[PDB]
Parts: structure tokens; C-alpha cells; sequence
């Protein structure tokens, strides 16, 4: 391809192929995220462009390119990442009709083209109808879902092809770097710290701060560095941004690589996700022959490298200090600390080491200003945050809005209320980082400041709801066995302590438990959250700790009473017989093998509690089905 | 022996960037599977790392493995988001049916059980995924449906 | 020079910025403890037992804390030492409690540090580590003590750079192993001992091998001689409560007589062997000049390193035995047909400082000259068994005709201390009269440096000389010598750092300027003598004109050199 000169050459780029989306009519296009290849998203496509391939079109061209520049193409096949509403699918978009499909398994995959592309109509019976309320959505606005989002971050994705560069330059992205190269250093910086602007994933701190303070220090190479990976086993962020559009994620280390005076930069990224790394691939080979990246950039003589590492698994492994050592190449052990990471990180050269949502930020900062970005949200902290919603929700997957918003209509008006009728009982946000919000604090706003003084930190941004279903004993013990399988083992707080309450709880939520277990509990949370090394020791106990303090009623229920109010721990089943539903078959008699059922035949019988084995046979194994676990 | 050629080629063309060990452990399992018993302390001698540092890293990430691996690979999620829908049990129906416990393989025909945490079908009810073939909603009864067209 | 104002647990402190808050805290007469901290490594963090609190409220770790201006800490607050009993008890809940069985008894630090932290009752229990104890030669490997301190692997990562050994899995299964769980043997090690030495716990100990001692003895048809090395005069009374470096020369013997021992004898006199020897190959090799620069064999991990990673320099190496091996054929050859005893019927047992040693006496090629080994820790364990007391003992001299010495011989335990004892002897050999004076002493090899350089002028005549001590140093030398800057006669190199006084046989200390109150005891040992050469010894020059007429003699080929052998394993 050819190569691009100075900002002028940029510009006329840019009209060129500006030319080339206004040079068509229709469009087609599928969600190419992981949410749809997995029921059959390339099934779907194959479905159709064979039908389009012996309907007479000629003009089916999927991958734009030079060679393909200067053609007005009828109908055009597109590819984009995760467009949001992965709960119900696969999506499908067209354009200009303007209509917004759901549950498109290949039944009726001729019909679409038959309609919508030749007579211009719109099928009724395949549309999204809400349960709640039967009305039919047409439009994507119109939608409750896409309602009030604020789509500022994922302004380009859904609508863009993560395979080709010349889709990302043609919708005006780009221009942002082209200003920052004609203008200096300083004034970038003024501009990052006056925006407000703080890390969104994990701390939280200023970006300003970091970045002023990098600059501060003379060495000669220095190291800039991107530690997307999303550990916690809640959300899907990570998966989103990457394979949606990454040429902005390129375009906001060449802003900050161009301000800290940077010159080769690393992305981590798990090698587990095959598509996001190729995606990488993809993307970083077609901008090294597209000559943004390199030696004299665009004529002005700055230099820049990226490299992307393969990581091996771990949750363990970006805490900023393990993620340095495992790209050298030894284990992900984290060292002490002083000295920082923005002193001496990377084989003792400074780095700066952001999630990848505040390198995304940077080109709409430095394209708008920090006055406009400013605007949004409360001016203690700024910007918004992207959310993962999932649990037992009607409308589950990917959301983002105008962080500081009552979380009421974030979990019942955005999510379409709990699922199956019943009863919502808690929040859990951040994963295994987070505590638990009861129903009793729905109504605070979500941002740092009134979260802090709830115990609770939003972390990743993952949201996940439980209902009354389950027992919170068993999610407190799930967490911390995610915790124990899951940490490194080099300090003796964290190893110990984890695997100790680990056994507690399994201790307590298999009956075997006595008085006296719950200040134990708090003691060792109080001990683990402060001894510990690095963060994930001392975010361990967390889980724990917040379900102690809010659902003790649930810890005396299962300590002394021996009965689970949700009926979720099989530990404590407690199964009851129907006397007039008894016709005396007494196979439950026959089946169990310690029989602590005794009856006499065509006769109730009665369950003694303190000899069963509570095997659940019983329900099970007789046909009439009168014993039931109450 | 056969074994020492494809070990030869590998170290010579994505091994030029100054401090790379993770990657070069990696494809060797992309490629061959079986982390070889023998190969790493000739990968050690070979370069300029000690054995004991590369078994140190080999042991640690998850991804890798020191024992056979079966030809399918069946994975039961268990994240967070697919725990509350009842995926404590499929796992245990799993271990109750074929006999092999979680990280545990049956080396005889093809079968191999793994934990891999919340995959991209985050949404779609407890996925229980074969090697190239997810699922969706599944139920401890549908099992048998699995044993049926993969056997 | 820039001083720094802080209060500590309300005292006025004033110290040099850049040391830690528990560094610059020892000298105000308070100590905090620590299991994770030594004064030869890199802070590391792994105990968290060190913790203090600060003014903010937060406990914070101390063993990798610099100190800024204007802190205020306490170190007896009830947060942290509930905080430190916690942590003690998530330790004590996984060990396995045998402290009967173990060999570190009365000198484990985890025991001492449950004492002081008044511990009485464990609430914490559970699942324990349940690991198989394996065999692997000297070093008695338990994972089922072992704490997770990192010392092992650093002081071989840090300062031997031998890369012996290294973690492995992860969480509350996580060990320390060599690769795919391979004997020492076979693996990278070189038995230098460094890792015994350091060890907190009784992870890691030595193959004690008293029971076969003990019927050793009791057979009433067996005779035994017991030979003690140079080094262990000066540390043996650590273990009797006295200052380090106090010479215990005549209460050892009596201590050895009443033991049950036969015969005892020093290894002095094939100290004094091997420096005749080894002057007779360097002038040999002067006068030829070939094989430059040419290395010593008296350190066994020294010929280990060279066989596993060196196997170019095997030319290069002296075949001059060690002096054990050298006293166990002598007595075994000549003593023998002069007692009147059969061969087989001998018994010959050493008390030496290190830890190669015991893998050395079982090689293949010696044809099991000495038949058991000992270090000075189960020396001092028997003297205490047999219930002799040590303060009140009488001072008796060595036995005949191998008991008395040289002062040459008796400087083998510091770092430099065998070519000093060469250097003597090389000039009087070459030039023909003997040093008078302060001569004697050459004050260019004496010290703690890693590399020591010296060029030597005798009779105008200018030789180049060089000692490495650790492995590291010695390793750092053989790149030099291969870059070829500069070109060398003569080299020495020990394994251990500091020399033979700090092998992993001698008692546990933790004063941390241990190896200059060695060295001083060693000095004074040696300048407490009449006779300071090894040529003036009398019963050296007897056993050569009865049994050999001259140095580097045909016999003297046959039985006082050895070959070695590549163990390089092609991969
Ligand atoms: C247990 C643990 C888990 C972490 N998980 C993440 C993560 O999932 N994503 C992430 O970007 N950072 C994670 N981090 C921390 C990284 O160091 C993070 O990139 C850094 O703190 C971000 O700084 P910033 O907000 O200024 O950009 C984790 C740290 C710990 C200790
Ligand atoms: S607290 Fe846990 S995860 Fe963190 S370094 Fe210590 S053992 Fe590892
Ligand atoms: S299963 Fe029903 S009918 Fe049979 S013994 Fe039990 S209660 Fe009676
Ligand atoms: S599980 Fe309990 S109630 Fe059911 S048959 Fe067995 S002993 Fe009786
Ligand atoms: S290592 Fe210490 S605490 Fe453990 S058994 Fe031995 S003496 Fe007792
Ligand atoms: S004996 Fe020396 S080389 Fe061997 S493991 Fe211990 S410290 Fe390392
Ligand atoms: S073997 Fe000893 S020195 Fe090595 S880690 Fe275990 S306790 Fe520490
Ligand atoms: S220096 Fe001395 S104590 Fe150390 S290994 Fe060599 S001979 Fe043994
Ligand atoms: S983009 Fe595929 S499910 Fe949403
Ligand atoms: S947590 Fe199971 S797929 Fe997301
Ligand atoms: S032992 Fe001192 S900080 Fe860990
Ligand atoms: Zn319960």
C-alpha cells in the first residue's frame, strides 16, 4: 500500500475515502462479536451471501480496499464488533431502512432479502417485542436499552470494521494525532490533568499526576504499556473495545508515546482469546505498512515501536509489578514496594502502565478539550464508566452511561427488571474486588466518593445480580475458593489465610459448624486485608466480610438452626413427606441405605432428621413423588 | 530422534526480541501439545537460561500441563455470572457419569476435562463448551446428548 | 553525608539516609523480628512479621522500608502484635510438629520466635502439608517444614549463580524443587552448602551418619583414627556458649580422646603435603611454561563447577589430591604396615567444615580411602551426648608421628590462605634462603575483597596472582581469563564466600560480623607458633626418604594424583 506523507496528505486521505462511503446505497451488516459466534454468526452470513451471489447482484464485495477504491457498490456486506444487546441474538442491522432484528437463526433467512432489500418492507414477527409491555421497536433510539446510554467511548464500534483501516479513517478518527504532532508536549499534559480525567479500571488515581510525574524523570528509554486483561471472571470489557476498534487504542499510545517522549510501547493481552489477538495482529501489520508507526512519523522525525505480548493466564499477573516481570520472562511473583513502577519497572527503565479505557479516552480529550469532557458527571470525578450487566436480568451484556446515576434505573429501568417474576435481594460490583449492596441501598449514586463510604469499590465495572434463589454463604464460599485456586503464594498472610477460610466456610456450609466461627472470620479479614503484599491479598476478605456484615441472619440460620432459608445449600436439605399424597409404596424405605424412613405399608410414614444421610433418593427413586425438599 | 527438529527452527525465528521465554513455551504446546518431559532442559542448555527457572515458570500458568492430553477438551465455565444458574452441578453430574475428576483425563479414547472461566457467551445460561462445538442452555439431564454424536 | 531527624517509639533518632526502618533501628538497643531478612541478601518481603505501624495507621513492612523525614512509629502497639501472633499461628497450623525428630532442634528460628510470641493455643486447624521425603546424597531435602523464606533460592540465585534450584506450583501447594523433581546429583548443583546455612527451618539438613561411627567403634577388631582440619579450631567453642574465635585446640583433643577414638590426628601434615607438592608442579610448570594459567584442587565444588560447566579447563586443573584424601591413603598405606594392621581393618574418620566433602569421600575413583565424614555440628552433638564438659577440660597434645605441624599449614580457612602458605615455600625452593623478618607475611592477599590481584617480585622475577572467593567472583575471573586482558600463573578459587571458615558444617551464628572474629582467631592461631614453613617440617622429609625419595615421584603419581573426568551431558 502506499505510504502517508505530511497532515495535508492525511487530509486528502481522508476526503478520498470519505468518497467511498458515500458512494453506496445499502449496507448489511452482522455483530462479530464473541456474543454471536457462538449460536451461529458466520452460519448466518453464509446463509446470505450465497443468496446474494445467485439473486443477480454483482456488486458483493465484503473487504474494502484500494483495489476495490472506486466501486459504487449496490449492496454491501459489513463486519462489526459487539454492538451492544448481546443478550438477545445474533444482531442484524441494515441501512437506510432503519430496523433492528433479533433471534435471526436460519429459518427465514430468505425472507430478509426477499422484503427488506427488494420490496422495502420490514418483518413484524421477527422484531424485539418486550415481555412486559408487547410494544414493538423499529428503531435503534427508540429502544429502552439504548435509551439512555451515552455512546461516547463506543462511538465508532458497531459501525466500523475492526479488519480494515480504511473504515476507521473514513468515519474522522485519526485527525486528533495529526493535531497533537503539529503542537507541543506540554500544553497535552495541561490539558489530560485540567480534563479530569482518572484511571477507570482498578485504582483510580489521576492520570495527570502519573504522567507529569514520568515526564519528570531523565532517562534516556523509557516504556509505555497497556495491561488489558480482564482477570475477574464477572464482566467482558477487554473483549469489547479490542475487537470493536483498535485503531483508537493505536491512535492514544501514539498521543501518549508522543507527550511522555516514549519510543516502543507493549500490549498484553491474553493468548486464551484468539480473535482479539489477531485482531491485534491484524491491525498493528496494516498501520506498519500504513507508515504511522516507525521511524519520522509523518516528516516530523519522532519514533515509535508496539510489540504485543501473549500472556499465559493468571488473574495474577497485571498488578503493574507482577505484569513486568512476567514479560521479561520469569514467574509472576510481585515485588516490594518502594521503589514504583514510575522510577524504575520494565528492566529498570520508568513506565506508565494504563488500562486500556483511559488510552481510549485520549483522542476525544484532545479532539474536544477538557471543557466539554469536563461537563459530564460530577466534578469531583469526571468522565463515565462502562458497566457489564448479568445475573438474573431480562436484558443481560455490555452498557455504558453518565457515570453518577441512581443505580435503581440502571438495574430495573435499563435492565428490564428481574427475570421469571421474582424477587431481586443483591448487588455484587467489581467481582472477587467488591463487596455486596443489599436492596436496602439501591437508591445511592455510582461514582467514587459515596461508594467509598459504602465499602464498596466498582473496580472492572462488572455488575451482577442475585436473586433470593441462592444462599449468600455459598457465593461468599464460591469467591473465596476462586480466591485460594487463584492466588500466587508468596506471602504467608494471603496463602495462609485464604486456604483457612476457605475451610471455614465449607466447614459452616456443610452443617459441621459451631459458635464462635463468624469473630474468626473477622478476625482473619481483619488480619488478611492488613498484611497482606499486593492488592489481591488485601482485597481477598472482602466478599466475606461484606456478607458478614449485612446478612448475619443467614450465618445464625446456618450455625444453629441447621436449616438454608433459600433452600440452596444441599448440605441442609431438609425433605418432608405429604401424608395425603402417601400411599405406603416405601420404595424411599428400600432405596436409601441407612433407611432412617420407617413406616408401616399404605401408611404415612415419618422422616427422622437426626439418622439421614440426606441423600435425596427418596424424592427421587418412588414414583408417586409426595417427599419433597422443603 | 524425530523429536529434535521441530524444537530447532522455533528458537531461531520468534526468538529475536531481547527477553522472550513465555512465548516460546507457548507454541510449543500450540504445536505439539504434550510439553515434552525432555525438551526443556535441552531448551535450557541450549540459549542461556537455567533449567530450574523454566520449570519454575512452566508449573505456574494454568495453560500449561505436564501430563497427557486427550484429543477433546471439555470446558464447564464457572465464572461468576454462570455459577448462580445452577453450574455447580453439571460438573458433578460430569465427574458422577465418565469417572474423572476436574483437571483429571481419561488418556484411553479422547476425553480431557478443563476449568476455563467465562467465555464470550457470557449471557447464554451456564455454557458448557465441547472443543469447537458450545452450547447454550443446558440441563444436568442433557448430558447424555453429549456422550451421544461425540463418542 | 546527609542525616535524617525521626522518632522511634518516642525516642530521637539520628542516621544516614538510605538504610531501612529496621536496619536503623538495631543500634537503639530494640529489635524487631524478622525470617524473611539476612545480611548477605536483598530484601524480599515474604515473612510480613517485620510489620510496624506508622502515623497513619496502616501497618507497613519494615525490612524494605526507607526512612524519609518526619515519621513516627511504635513497635509494642496492640495492633501489631496481635497482628504478628496471627500471622505466627497461620504459620505453626500447616507445620508438621515432630520437633523431636528434627535436626534442627534448640536452633530453629521458627521455634524461638513461637517462644518469644507466646503462643499456647493453635484455633487454627486444618489441612497440613503432607509431602514424600526423597534421597538426594548430603543434603536431606523435608518439604513438610519448609516455610517459603526464599533463602535458599536467592543465596543460589544472588550470589553462587548456579541456578540450582527454584520454586514451583502455585498457592498453599507451592515448594521449592529442582527440575521435574531430579536428585541433587544429577541437577546443576555443585554441593557448596550455601543453602543449608541459611536455612530458618530443618527443611534442609545434613545425612547424619553417627550410627555407623558408632559400630565402627564398637568393633573390638577395628582400629580408628579421626583426623580434624584447620578451620574447625575456631568455631567448635560457639557451640559451648564462648566468643567466636577462641582457640579450643587441646580441649577438642581431650574431648576427641575421651570419645572412644583410637587414634586422632590434624590434617595439618598433608596440608603441609600438598604444599610441597603443589610447589614442585608450580616450579615444574615454570620451568617448562606451559598450561597457563593452572587452578587447584583443594575445593571439591570448585572441581564440581569445573566438570558440569567448565569441562574446557579440565588441562588446566592441578591433579594433586585433596589433603583428606592424601591423609586417608597415607594412613591407610604407610601407617598401617608400620602399626602392623591389615588394610580392610582401618577405619579413618574426618571432621571437616564442609558439605562437598561428604559426596567427595564416596566417589568411585578414590578407592574409598576414608570410609565415614563429619562436620563440627554433629562433632559438638556427640561431645554433648557423651555428657563430657568442655570448659573444665585439661589441654593434651596430638598423637605420633603425624601429629605435629607447621604454621604454613594453619591459615587454610580463610579466603587466600593456601597460596599465601605456596608463596613461602616457592621462594625458598627457587631462591634458596628463607624469608626472615615480616617477609613472611604477605599483607596483598589478606582481606574480604570478591577478586584479589597481586604481581609478586622475587629475585626480579614477576609472577601474577589471583584468588576468587564465591562462585560468582570465580566465574567473573574465568571471563576475564577467557576475554585474555591479562595473563595469570597461578589461581585459587573456594566455593564458599569467605573462604573455609564459612561452609555449611559450622554452627549457626547471628552476629552479623562473624567472618572478621574468624579470621582473627585464625591469625592468632597462626602467630602463636614457633615454626611458620612448611619445608622446616621434620616428619615430611622422614616419610619421603623412607617411602618415596622424592617429590612427584613415580609412587607419588601412583597414589597422591587422581584424573578427572567431563559430566557435561550432551542434550
Ligand atoms: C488482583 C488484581 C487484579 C487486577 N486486575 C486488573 C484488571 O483486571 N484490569 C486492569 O486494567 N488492571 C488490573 N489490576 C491493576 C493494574 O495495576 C492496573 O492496570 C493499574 O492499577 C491501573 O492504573 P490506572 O488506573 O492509573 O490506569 C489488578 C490488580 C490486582 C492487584
Ligand atoms: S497477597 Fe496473595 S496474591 Fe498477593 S503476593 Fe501475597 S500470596 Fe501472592
Ligand atoms: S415416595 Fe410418596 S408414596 Fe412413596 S413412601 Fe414416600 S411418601 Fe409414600
Ligand atoms: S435421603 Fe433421607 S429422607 Fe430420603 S430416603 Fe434417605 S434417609 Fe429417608
Ligand atoms: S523446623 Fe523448628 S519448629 Fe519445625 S519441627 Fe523443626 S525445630 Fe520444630
Ligand atoms: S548447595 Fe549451593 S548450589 Fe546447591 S542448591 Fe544449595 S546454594 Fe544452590
Ligand atoms: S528450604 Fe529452607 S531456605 Fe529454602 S525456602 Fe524452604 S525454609 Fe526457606
Ligand atoms: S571452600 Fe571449603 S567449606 Fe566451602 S566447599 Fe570448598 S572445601 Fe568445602
Ligand atoms: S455483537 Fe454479537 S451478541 Fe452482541
Ligand atoms: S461467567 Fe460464564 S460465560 Fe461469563
Ligand atoms: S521478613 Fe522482613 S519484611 Fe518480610
Ligand atoms: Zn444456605
Amino acid at each position: 500500500m502506499v505510504k502517508l506523507k505530511s497532515i495535508q496528505e492525511l487530509e486528502n486521505l481522508r476526503e478520498k475515502i470519505k468518497e467511498a462511503k458515500k458512494k453506496e446505497k445499502i449496507v448489511i451488516r452482522i455483530c462479530g462479536g464473541t456474543g454471536c459466534r457462538a449460536s451461529g454468526s458466520l452460519a448466518v452470513r453464509d446463509e446470505l451471501v450465497k443468496v446474494l451471489k445467485r439473486e443477480g447482484f454483482a456488486n458483493v464485495d465484503v473487504n474494502l480496499s484500494s483495489d476495490c477504491l472506486e466501486n459504487t457498490s449496490e449492496v454491501h456486506v459489513k463486519m462489526t464488533g459487539c454492538q451492544g444487546f448481546c443478550a438477545q441474538g445474533p444482531l442484524m442491522t441494515i441501512e437506510p431502512l432503519g430496523v433492528f432484528y433479533v433471534g435471526v437463526k436460519p429459518e427465514d433467512v430468505e425472507e430478509i432479502v426477499e422484503k427488506s432489500i427488494k420490496k422495502n418492507e420490514i418483518i413484524e414477527r421477527l422484531l424485539y417485542h418486550d415481555p412486559a409491555t408487547g410494544k414493538t421497536y423499529v428503531k435503534r433510539d427508540e429502544n429502552p436499552f439504548y435509551a439512555k446510554q451515552t455512546r461516547l467511548v463506543l462511538k465508532h464500534c458497531g459501525t466500523v470494521d475492526p479488519a480494515s483501516v480504511y473504515d476507521y479513517i473514513a468515519e474522522g478518527g485519526y485527525s486528533a494525532i495529526a493535531k497533537a504532532l503539529t503542537m507541543d508536549r506540554k500544553q497535552i499534559i495541561d490539558e489530560v490533568i485540567k480534563s479530569g480525567l482518572r484511571g477507570r479500571g482498578g485504582a483510580g488515581f489521576p492520570t495527570g499526576e502519573k504522567w507529569l510525574g514520568a515526564y519528570k524523570n531523565q532517562s534516556p528509554k523509557k516504556y509505555i504499556i497497556c495491561n488489558g486483561d480482564e482477570g475477574d471472571p464477572g464482566a467482558f470489557m477487554d473483549r469489547s473495545v479490542m475487537e470493536g476498534d483498535p485503531h483508537k487504542v493505536i491512535e492514544g499510545m501514539m498521543i501518549g508515546a508522543y507527550a511522555i517522549g516514549s519510543d516502543e510501547g507493549y500490549i498484553y493481552v491474553r493468548a486464551e482469546y484468539p480473535l482479539a489477538v489477531q485482531m491485534l495482529r491484524k491491525a498493528i501489520e496494516e498501520c506498519e505498512k500504513l507508515g504511522l508507526l516507525g521511524d519520522n512519523i509523518l516528516g516530523t522525525g519522532f519514533s515509535f515501536r508496539l510489540h504485543v505480548r501473549e500472556g499465559a493466564g493468571a488473574f495474577v499477573c497485571g498488578e503493574s509489578t507482577a505484569l513486568t516481570y512476567s514479560i521479561e520472562g520469569k514467574r509472576g511473583m510481585p515485588r516490594v514496594r518502594p521503589p514504583r513502577t514510575n522510577e524504575c519497572g520494565l528492566w529498570e527503565m520508568p513506565t506508565v502502565l494504563n488500562n486500556v479505557e483511559t488510552f481510549a479516552c485520549i483522542p476525544e480529550i484532545i479532539l474536544n478539550g477538557g471543557e466539554w469532557f469536563a461537563s459530564i458527571g460530577t466534578p469531583t470525578s469526571t468522565g463515565t464508566k462502562i458497566f457489564a450487566l448479568s445475573g438474573k436480568v431480562n436484558r443481560t451484556g455490555l452498557v455504558e452511561v453518565p457515570m453518577g446515576l441512581k443505580l435503581r434505573e440502571l438495574i430495573f429501568d435499563i435492565g428490564g427488571g428481574i427475570a421469571n417474576n421474582k424477587k431481586f435481594k443483591a448487588v455484587q460490583l467489581g467481582g472477587p474486588s467488591g463487596g455486596c449492596v443489599p436492596e436496602s441501598q439501591l437508591d445511592l449514586p455510582i461514582d467514587f466518593d459515596s461508594l467509598s463510604k459504602a465499602g464498596a469499590i466498582m473496580g472492572s465495572g462488572g455488575v451482577v445480580v442475585v436473586d433470593e434463589d441462592t444462599c449468600m454463604v455459598d457465593f461468599a464460599k464460591f469467591f473465596t475458593n476462586f480466591i485460594v485456586e487463584e492466588s500466587c503464594g508468596k506471602c504467608i498472610p494471603c496463602r495462609e489465610g485464604n486456604k483457612k477460610m476457605l475451610e471455614i466456610l465449607e466447614r459452616i456450609t456443610e452443617g459441621k459448624g459451631k459458635e464462635g466461627d463468624i469473630e474468626l472470620l473477622e478476625e482473619l479479614g481483619d488480619v488478611i486485608i492488613s498484611a497482606s503484599l499486593c492488592g489481591l491479598g488485601k482485597t481477598a476478605p472482602n466478599p466475606v466480610l461484606s456478607t458478614i456484615k449485612h446478612f448475619r441472619d443467614e450465618y445464625e440460620a446456618h450455625i444453629r438452626d441447621k436449616k438454608c432459608p433459600a433452600g440452596a445449600c444441599q448440605a441442609l436439605a431438609a425433605y418432608k413427606i405429604d401424608p395425603g399424597k402417601c400411599i405406603g409404596c416405601g420404595k424411599c424405605v428400600k432405596v436409601c441405605p441407612v433407611g432412617a424412613i420407617s413406616g408401616e405399608k399404605k401408611k404415612p410414614h415419618v422422616i427422622d432428621q437426626s439418622k439421614c444421610i440426606k441423600c435425596g433418593a427418596c424424592a427421587e427413586n418412588c414414583p408417586k413423588g409426595a417427599i419433597y425438599k422443603g | 530422534d524425530p523429536r529434535f527438529e521441530k524444537v530447532d527452527e522455533i528458537l531461531s525465528k520468534l526468538a529475536n526480541e531481547r527477553g522472550a521465554l513465555i512465548a516460546i513455551l507457548q507454541h510449543v504446546q500450540h504445536e505439539f501439545g504434550y510439553l515434552p518431559e525432555d525438551v526443556i532442559f535441552y531448551i535450557a542448555s541450549k540459549t542461556g537460561i537455567p533449567a530450574s527457572k523454566i520449570y519454575g515458570v512452566a508449573t505456574f500458568y494454568a495453560q500449561f500441563h505436564l501430563k497427557p492430553r486427550g484429543k477433546y477438551v471439555i470446558r464447564v465455565c464457572l465464572g461468576t455470572a454462570c455459577h448462580v444458574k445452577g453450574a455447580n452441578k453439571i460438573l458433578a453430574e460430569f465427574e458422577k457419569q465418565l469417572g474423572i475428576k476436574a483437571g483429571e483425563t481419561t488418556s484411553d479414547l479422547k476425553f480431557t476435562l478443563e476449568r476455563v472461566g467465562c467465555l464470550g457467551a457470557c449471557g447464554l445460561a451456564p455454557t458448557v463448551m465441547v472443543n469447537e462445538k458450545t452450547y447454550g442452555k443446558m440441563t444436568p439431564e442433557k448430558v447424555s446428548e453429549v456422550l451421544k454424536e461425540y463418542s | 553525608m546527609n542525616m535524617v531527624m525521626l522518632t522511634i517509639d518516642g525516642k530521637q533518632v539520628q542516621v544516614e539516609k538510605g538504610t531501612t526502618i529496621k536496619k536503623a533501628a538495631e543500634k537503639l538497643g530494640i529489635e524487631i523480628p524478622g525470617l524473611c531478612d539476612d545480611n548477605d541478601l536483598k530484601p524480599f518481603g515474604a515473612c510480613r512479621l517485620c510489620v510496624v505501624e506508622d502515623a497513619r495507621g496502616n501497618l507497613v513492612a519494615s525490612c524494605h522500608t526507607p526512612v524519609r523525614e518526619g515519621m513516627v512509629v511504635k513497635t509494642n502497639s496492640p495492633k501489631v502484635l496481635k497482628a504478628r501472633r496471627v500471622i505466627l499461628e497461620l504459620l505453626l497450623s500447616s507445620h508438621n510438629a515432630d520437633c523431636f525428630e528434627c535436626d534442627k532442634n534448640l536452633h530453629c528460628k521458627l521455634q524461638k520466635y513461637a517462644y518469644e510470641l507466646n503462643i499456647r493455643n493453635i484455633r487454627f486447624k486444618g489441612e497440613k502439608r503432607n509431602y514424600e521425603i526423597k534421597d538426594n546424597g548430603p543434603i536431606y531435602y523435608d518439604p513438610n517444614k519448609c516455610i517459603l523464606c526464599g533463602k535458599c533460592v536467592r543465596i543460589c540465585e544472588e550470589v553462587q549463580h548456579i541456578c540450582a534450584i527454584d520454586f514451583a506450583s502455585r498457592g498453599f501447594k507451592a515448594y521449592i524443587s529442582t527440575p521435574f523433581e531430579k536428585p541433587l546429583l544429577e541437577s546443576d548443583c555443585i554441593f557448596c552448602g550455601q543453602c543449608v546455612r541459611v536455612c530458618p527451618t530443618g527443611a534442609l539438613a545434613e545425612k547424619t551418619d553417627i550410627e555407623r561411627i558408632y559400630e565402627a567403634i564398637s568393633d573390638p577388631n577395628k582400629v580408628v583414627v579421626v583426623q580434624v582440619a584447620p578451620a574447625v579450631r575456631v568455631a567448635l567453642g560457639e557451640e559451648f556458649g564462648l566468643e567466636p574465635g577462641e582457640i579450643v585446640t587441646g580441649k577438642m583433643v581431650a574431648a576427641l580422646k575421651r570419645l572412644g577414638f583410637d587414634k586422632v590426628f590434624d590434617t595439618q601434615f598433608a596440608a603441609d603435603m600438598t604444599i610441597v607438592e603443589e610447589t614442585a608442579e608450580l616450579v615444574e610448570r615454570l620451568e617448562k611454561g606451559e598450561n597457563f594459567p593452572m587452578f587447584t584442587s583443594c575445593c571439591p565444588s570448585w572441581i564440581l563447577a569445573v566438570e558440569k560447566f567448565y569441562p574446557e579447563l579440565i588441562p588446566n586443573i592441578s591433579t594433586a589430591r585433596s589433603p583428606q584424601q592424601i591423609f586417608g591413603a597415607i594412613a591407610k598405606n604407610y601407617y598401617a604396615k608400620k602399626i602392623g594392621v591389615a588394610r580392610e581393618n582401618m577405619f579413618v574418620v574426618s571432621v571437616m567444615p564442609c558439605i562437598g566433602k561428604k559426596f567427595e569421600a564416596t566417589r568411585p575413583e578414590f578407592n574409598n580411602d576414608v570410609d565415614a565424614v563429619l562436620t563440627t555440628r554433629e562433632l559438638a552433638r556427640m561431645i554433648k551426648e557423651s555428657g563430657i564438659d568442655f570448659i573444665k577440660l585439661e589441654e593434651e597434645n596430638f598423637d605420633s608421628p603425624l601429629g605435629e605441624s607447621t604454621g604454613a599449614a594453619a591459615i587454610f580457612g580463610v579466603t587466600g590462605g593456601v597460596m599465601e602458605a605456596a608463596l613461602r615455600t616457592a621462594y625458598s625452593i627457587m631462591t634458596g634462603e628463607e624469608l626472615e623478618g615480616d617477609k613472611i607475611e604477605f599483607t596483598a592477599v589478606r582481606g574480604l575483597e570478591g577478586i584479589k590481584e597481586a604481581e609478586v617480585d622475587i629475585k626480579g622475577k614477576k609472577v601474577r596472582i589471583a584468588i576468587a572467593n564465591g562462585i560468582g567472583n570465580a566465574k567473573k575471573l574465568i571471563e576475564k581469563i577467557k576475554s585474555g586482558e591479562t595473563k595469570y600463573d597461578f589461581v585459587e578459587v573456594m566455593a564458599c564466600p569467605g573462604g573455609c571458615m564459612s561452609g555449611g558444617g559450622q554452627p549457626y551464628t547471628d552476629d552479623p560480623e562473624f567472618r572478621k572474629k574468624r579470621m582473627e582467631g585464625i591469625y592468632k592461631n597462626d602467630r602463636n607458633l614457633p615454626k611458620r614453613k612448611s619445608h622446616e617440617n621434620e616428619e615430611v622429609k622422614k616419610v619421603y626418604e623412607e617411602y618415596y625419595e622424592k617429590p612427584c615421584g613415580p609412587k607419588a603419581h601412583e597414589e597422591l594424583h587422581t584424573h578427572y573426568h567431563s559430566r557435561k551431558k550432551e542434550y
